[PDB]
């Protein structure tokens, strides 16, 4: 439910709901970390303080929100509402050219290896699109379930994403293996990029 | 058997009236289990004046000495699918309520249960063949969480929990 | 000017209760309904119920019937919503909304939101560990380095590099809740490879609830 569009494109979001005599259907726009704003009530009627590029039409059970020309302010998430029921959000992101990730790996610090928990960090910096895959390897054994990922929001200038994947091991388990590697697969990479290190070096 | 509603203060026997209608509120959240719950109105006085079927007697939840319908029970609402708009109920035959004067007002349990099914039937025409459930009030100020009215300038409050506790398939 | 101001963030032990306030201004408080809508972190909006400020009546959703109580205080034009029997899955943001219609569901006025987290953890300062750059962090002509802020509670925490003197290329990742109940994030920054042997980089981690201020110097190799 993600939409990649550029400035000037036309967007029509369709909401499947129940048919209403008065065509009861409202649309909302929400920014990250901000409260929603009402854009349209009763399917078609607009809201004061909302640009004319927003419009809606609803016949029967198909209701659509349309933005005639996307402006940089319109990139957000949109919800439709019918009485107390809200629908799934549709996030509209900025579309740009494919940028391959820059892969970096960080071994656990000497200061950390006194507490009994080791943390390896794999970093994917400035990439588009968001769909990236990170695969951990411990002594050439594929790992799963012992990592956590964190993605930043889309940057305001270069419109890219950044991703961090942290591998968490116990000190007993960390000092039992030698080579640690995170493999990265992305559309910008013609081949998987692997960054590995050896424990202690 | 009868239904005794606790009232405070004690209403004299001459303040006994006829129940001509109700005003309800549908519980929010579509369960999609063929189950619709109805409670006494959680609205203010604007909802009562909308029905136009209440008489000159100031009254909440239940309508006293109001106007009756003709040959059939009628249900009306500003929007049926808006749980914020109250649901006006107009009875065809009234239900007499007689207050003893010792802090209790009695109601025929047979007559009340018979009219309760006819309200559940007319609600199924508006929402489909679903199970109708009546539950007590969701809360509020004493004048609206209880069946309140005035009689000659004196304010009365009666608990109506026993009137809304039925399930109809 | 119709504005709705809510109470600050709240941290509650599991199974306790939380009472959120929503103060109204600029209009007749007793005429318009007040709704409550919760929002999980990355999930959608969920309507909980409305309250009639004039009559005091309420209408909760069936999903919350029994767990929520909505009240209002006309002397201060504030609507209260209490949630009892709190659980770990109730961590969300709670908005109070007023409609453009007297009792309409078209919400045209919203509060700023109230973050409510339910956790068994206690306030703990963060353990800051460096992410040292090396040959394993020099993909191309640029290099990467960062700080690992680990095991802190509760949110938030501020990360600065060289005391605000370094902002270009900085990326501070959102916090992730670990299985132990403590938060953790990483803040990285990309610099030219030539600047590793000439520039010094110190990250400034600042945790207000625990009143712990940590400074770590990151060194190459
Ligand atoms: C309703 O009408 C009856 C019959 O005239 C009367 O005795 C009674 O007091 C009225 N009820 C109220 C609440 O005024
Ligand atoms: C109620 O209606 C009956 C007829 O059904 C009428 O005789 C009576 O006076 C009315 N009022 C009361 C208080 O019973």
């Amino acid at each position: 439910s993600t939409l990649s569009a550029s400035v000037g494109d036309r967007v029509t979001i369709t909401c499947r709901a129940s048919q209403s005599i008065s065509n009861w259907l409202a649309w909302y726009q929400q920014k990250p970390g901000k409260a929603p704003k009402l854009l349209i009530y009763k399917a078609s009627s607009l809201e004061s303080g909302v640009p004319s590029r927003f419009s809606g039409s609803g016949s029967g059970t198909e209701f659509t929100l349309t933005i005639s020309s996307l402006q940089p302010d319109d990139f957000a998430t949109y919800y439709c509402q019918q009485y107390e029921t809200f629908g799934q959000g549709t996030k509209v992101e900025i579309k740009r050219t494919v940028a391959a990730p820059s892969v970096f790996i960080f071994p656990p610090s000497d200061e950390q290896l006194k507490s009994g928990t080791a943390s390896v960090v794999c970093l994917l910096n400035n990439f588009y699109p968001r769909e990236a895959k990170v695969q951990w390897k411990v002594d050439n054994a594929l790992q799963s379930g012992n990592s956590q990922e964190s993605v930043t929001e889309q940057d305001s200038k270069d419109s890219t994403y950044s991703l961090s994947s942290t591998l968490t091991l116990s000190k007993a388990d960390y000092e039992k293996h030698k080579v640690y590697a995170c493999e990265v697969t992305h559309q910008g990479l013609s081949s998987p990029v692997t960054k590995s290190f050896n424990r202690g070096e | 058997d009868t239904i005794t509603l606790p009232c405070r203060p004690a209403p004299p026997p001459h303040c006994s009236s006829n129940i001509t209608g109700l005003i309800l509120t549908r519980q929010g959240g579509y369960s999609n289990a063929n189950t619709v719950i109805f409670r006494p109105s959680g609205g203010d006085w604007r909802d009562i004046a909308r029905c136009q079927i209440a008489g000159t007697v100031v009254s909440t939840q239940l309508f006293l000495n109001g106007s009756l319908a003709e040959e059939e029970v009628v249900i009306r609402s500003e929007d049926w699918r808006d749980n914020a708009k109250s649901i006006c109920v107009q009875l065809a035959t009234s239900v007499e309520i007689a207050c003893t004067g010792a802090g209790h007002c009695a109601i025929s349990r047979a007559k009340w249960a018979n009219t309760l099914k006819q309200i559940a039937s007319k609600l199924r025409e508006q929402y489909g063949a679903k199970t109708i459930i009546f539950k007590p009030s969701s809360g509020g100020d004493p004048e609206f969480v209880n069946h309140s009215f005035n009689c000659g300038g004196e304010f009365f409050y009666c608990a109506s929990t026993q009137l809304f506790a039925s399930t109809w398939f | 000017q119709v504005q709705l101001v809510q109470s600050g963030a709240e941290v509650r032990k599991p199974g306790a209760s939380v009472k959120v306030s929503c103060k109204a201004s600029g209009y007749t408080f007793t005429d318009y309904y007040i709704h409550w809508v919760r929002q999980a972190p990355g999930q959608g909006l969920e309507w909980m119920g409305w309250i009639n400020p004039n009559s005091g009546g309420t209408n909760y959703a069936q999903k919350f019937q029994g767990w929520v109580t909505m009240t209002r205080d006309t002397s201060i034009s504030t609507a209260h919503m209490e949630l009892r029997r709190l659980r770990s899955d109730d961590r969300a943001v709670y908005y109070c909304a007023r409609g453009v219609v007297h009792s309409g569901f078209e919400f045209g006025y919203w509060g700023q939101g109230t973050l409510v987290t339910v956790s068994s953890a206690s306030t703990k300062g963060p353990s800051v560990f460096p992410l040292a750059p090396s040959s394993k962090s020099t993909s191309g002509g640029t290099a990467a380095l960062g700080c690992l802020v680990k095991d802190y509670f509760p949110e938030p925490v501020t990360v600065s590099w060289n005391s605000g003197a370094l902002t270009s290329g900085v990326h501070t990742f959102p916090a992730v809740l670990q299985s132990s109940g403590l938060y953790s994030l990483s803040s990285v920054v990309t610099v030219p490879s030539s600047s590793l042997g000439t520039q010094t980089y110190i990250c400034n981690v600042n945790h207000k609830p625990s009143n712990t201020k940590v400074d770590k110097k990151v060194e190459p190799k």
